[PDB]
């Protein structure tokens, strides 16, 4: 609900002297907004829902080539028609075969001929489409309010201290206002619209692993298909049955079922977990506008902390450019602010790292509190220093 | 799966109000609406309302509007049906459920439905039950039965509930439900067939539990006075 | 009263078609699509049919909506013992800006059509107890079990003339075996219970009558 | 710290699935002493269609 540790994360600055920023949601990803004074956030999109699709499309893999017909035609005898040519009970096909006396019939030459072979499907390839009421968003927004290595990921802990939301959009009401206590508020406009992946891509269905096809790939496919219907069209892949016979049999071989066909354009098409009636887009995309006139710093009349700050541990590196670490008080006195910055040598006056977790704090009067920041470094070495003077500690880092 | 999860069965005397719980799970809380519909002991469905866990809107039934108060709580995925000035036509079955997924109001059906929660308005006055021991015929024959039992009379509201020698006695027992009384009370009975030759050498008791006014009752069902074989 | 108007009971044979009907207006059913609702004994609603005529997954072909104008119907093919239940018809209303409901059908299957036997009522009848009448009160208790089909009518008599006051007497009931019980009970003075030499309760079953009768003095 | 460990970056992993074969597609050869040969001769004497 919150964005670090995560791979998928963007740290933003909306635009100068702006309250307000235009940003871009998706699926497992997050971001990072941070604003000349004002508390930082993350803005992250939890989950994508239908709270009705409709299939279109069916193609099988199948069965029933079992019973077989043989409607002979000597020569000049005309051709031949199958009782079995009257319903799709059968799918038969006309041939010729060499004869005459050897076999039956009176002349010698070519001869009519038209078998039938049965028809029903197996595993129905199933595929759906998904149209632009039902679509609702989960956003969850978080606070970059004092934190610790522990409750920072706590959902729980974070809504108490009024530090999370989790709130959703629907097309009906694209927006809304998260209170965020003494912080104010953040409003944010998504729009709905998303492409994201556009619905031009269809829903396919294989078995147990659903995917996102392409319209054309899969409605311009070759296989046996039914639209909602018990009806079966193009069952012609019942092939390789014209071993070009004799009237007695004409072998319907049923044409071996080879997942290959499908499998094989795997990777193309994007998977997708799918409930019978549900398909979580991840495939989905959305495009916000963060407008936070009404965010709010707090604890911003308190005094600096000034007592000894002890590092708990080799800060680390988010992958991001920014490096996380947590700090002990040994302060006696209450909610004080935290004295840390980034400076590029010993003793220097104006930092040069800017802070995540801007405007940090101990939370509480409780001697020996932990405190979480994130913050990003300067490129080659540089040093975190925390307190000042003779109480002042540090720790050396060099970024890449 | 989707997984509603209803507060239990409640007793409330005319003119109080009920809160009842629907904790959900198995899908995204705040992208469907939640219904409530309630239904009259032996009667038909009726809809109360619909709330929007995001942002927390609602719409009620007319007919309720201006007692009834639904509210959501987001962190613990947990829907509340307030129901104020109860009177004894609020009894019924409470249910919540979810909304099938539209993203409008307009339209919205209920899909999938909590437990339900019985909730039973009565004085009214809460009472708890007198019991009275149905006593076995005196008859005496090879391998013939008796009926015994326990009358449970004129509680409220429900439920009540009877086991015989701590639920160790349970073949031919037969407990029945109960009648509710113009007197707006209930009674129930529950009878046990034992063999008669038996009868005065075994022990049956029937324990009485009415939870809502904390009653327990154990009566000792005995031989009439007037037998002289038992 | 409710705004939907169903039958208020279908019945049929295991094996038959059976059809309930669901008769709205133009702001409901007119306008906007149907759904049914199945409700099985001692359980919560499940949907069953949406939009006229769709079936969730795991609902079975057998069961098959329609609406035609103002009406809808729910038709149950291959009806079987498990569909006994209460089923309601539901809507949009555009005048009331909100879902309403039918006011239920309890479907209730048959025995066999080539023949469920009928079973007479068993009947018990317990006198006021000494602990009761002590307390100032009377009750007679009759209790009534085993018949089929599950309907029954209860009179009550002191010596051989009817008495209406005082009866309480529950719906039928489906027992554990199938068949049916039901319970009533008579509230009288004790002075009452003195006063006459004998109470009946009588079960009329399949227009068959089984009495039992109690009095204040004997030891049955 | 989010998720049980002490310093923030990359964590190794190695996790492991089973495997047993169900349909398997096999293939055998030809070696060009047990091939044997079935020639019919016929003889265009006296015959009928029969």
């Amino acid at each position: 609900f919150n964005c670090l540790g995560m791979s998928n994360r963007d740290f933003l600055e909306g635009v100068s002297g702006a309250t307000w920023v235009d940003l871009v949601l998706e699926g497992d990803s997050c971001v990072t907004i941070m604003s000349k004074d004002k508390p930082t956030i993350d803005v992250k999109m939890m989950n994508m829902e239908a709270a009705n699709l409709a299939e279109v499309r069916s193609y099988c893999y199948l069965a029933t080539v079992s019973d077989l017909s043989t409607k002979a035609a000597c020569p000049t005898m005309g051709e031949a028609h199958n009782d079995k040519r009257a319903d799709p009970a059968f799918v038969c096909r006309q041939g010729v075969v060499d004869r005459g006396w050897g076999n039956g019939c009176g002349l010698f030459g070519k001869g009519s001929i038209d078998t039938c072979a049965k028809f029903a499907c197996s595993t129905k390839a199933i595929g759906r489409t998904i149209l632009k009421e039902n679509i609702k968003y989960e956003v969850a927004i978080f606070v970059h309010g004092p934190t610790t290595v522990e409750s920072h990921g706590n959902y729980s802990t974070q809504v108490g201290a009024t530090q999370a939301g989790r709130f959703s959009i629907t097309p009906a009401a694209p927006s809304y206002t998260l209170k965020l206590g003494e912080y104010g508020e953040v409003t944010v406009d998504c729009e709905p619209r998303s492409g994201i992946d556009t619905n031009a891509y269809y829903v396919m269905t294989v078995g147990t692993k659903t995917f996102l096809v392409h319209r054309e790939w899969f409605m311009d496919l070759n296989l046996p298909w039914s639209s909602a219907g018990s009806t079966v069209w193009r069952n012609r892949e019942t092939l390789m049955e014209f071993e070009e016979p004799h009237a007695t049999k004409q072998s319907v071989i049923a044409l071996g079922s080879q997942e290959g066909a499908l499998h094989q354009a795997l990777a193309g098409a994007i998977p997708v977990e799918f409930s019978s009636n549900t398909v979580k887009l991840t495939s989905g995309h959305l495009k916000c506008r963060v407008k936070m006139e009404k965010l709010q710093l707090k604890g911003t009349t308190y005094g600096v902390c000034s007592k000894a700050f002890k590092f708990l541990g080799t800060p680390a590196d988010t992958g991001h450019g920014t490096v996380v670490l947590e700090l002990q008080y040994t302060g006696t006195d209450g909610p004080c602010k935290v004295p840390i910055s980034s400076v590029a040598s010993l003793n220097d006056l104006t930092p040069v790292g800017r802070l995540v977790t801007v405007n940090p704090f101990v939370s509480v009067a409780t001697a020996n509190a932990k405190v979480l920041i994130e913050l990003e470094p300067p490129f080659g070495d540089s040093y975190i220093v925390v307190g000042r003077g003779e109480q002042q500690i540090n720790h050396h880092w060099h970024k890449s | 799966q989707v997984q509603l999860v209803q507060s239990g069965a409640e007793v409330r005397k005319p003119g109080a109000s009920t809160k009842v719980s629907c904790k959900a799970s198995g899908y995204t809380f705040t992208h469907y609406y939640m219904h409530w519909v309630r239904q009259a002991p032996g009667q038909g469905l009726e809809w109360m309302g619909i709330i929007n866990p995001s942002g927390g809107s609602t719409t009620y039934a007319q007919k309720l509007q201006g007692r009834v108060t639904m509210t959501r709580d987001t962190s613990t995925s947990t829907v509340y049906m307030e129901l104020s000035s109860l009177r004894s036509e609020d009894t019924a079955v409470y249910y919540c459920a979810r909304d099938w997924g539209s993203n409008y109001v307009w339209g919205s059906y209920p899909k999938y439905w909590g437990q339900g929660t019985l909730v039973t308005v009565s004085s009214a006055s809460t009472k708890g039950p007198s019991v009275f021991p149905l006593a076995p015929s005196s008859k005496s024959t090879s391998g013939g039965t008796a009926a015994l039992g326990c009358l449970v009379k004129d509680y409220f509201p429900e439920p009540v509930t009877v086991s015989w020698n701590s639920g160790a006695l349970t073949s031919g027992v037969h407990t029945f439900p109960a009648v509710l009384q113009s007197s707006g009370l209930y009674s129930l009975s529950s009878v046990v067939t034992v063999p008669s030759s038996s009868l005065g050498t075994q022990t049956y008791i029937c324990n009485v539990n009415h939870k809502p006014s904390n009653t327990k009752v154990d009566k000792r069902v005995e031989p009439k006075s007037c037998d002289k074989t038992h | 009263q409710s705004v939907l108007t169903q039958p208020s009971s279908v019945s049929g044979t295991p094996g038959q078609r059976v059809t309930i009907s669901c008769s709205g207006s133009s702001s409901n059913i007119g306008s906007n699509t149907v759904n049914w609702y199945q409700q099985l004994p001692g359980t919560a609603p499940k949907l069953l049919i949406y939009g006229n005529n769709q079936r969730p997954s795991g609902v079975p072909d057998r069961f098959s909506g329609s609406k035609s104008g103002t009406s809808a119907s729910l038709a149950i093919s291959g009806l079987q013992s498990e569909d006994e239940a209460d089923y309601y018809c539901a809507a949009w209303d555009d005048s009331l800006n909100g879902p309403v409901f039918g006011g239920g059908t309890k479907l209730t299957v048959l025995g066999a059509a080539a023949g469920q036997p009928k079973a007479a009522p068993s009947v018990t009848l317990f006198p006021p107890s000494s602990e009761e009448l002590q307390a100032n009160k009377a009750t007679l208790v009759c209790l009534i079990s085993d018949f089929y089909p599950g309907a029954v009518t209860v009179a009550w008599k002191a010596d051989s003339s009817p008495v209406k006051a005082g009866v309480e007497t529950t719906t039928p009931s489906k027992q554990s075996n199938n068949k049916y019980a039901a319970s009533s009970y008579l509230s009288l003075t004790p002075e009452q219970w003195k006063s006459h030499r004998s109470y009946s309760c009588q079960v009329t079953h399949e227009g068959s009558t089984v009495e039992k009768t109690v009095a204040p003095t004997e030891c049955s």
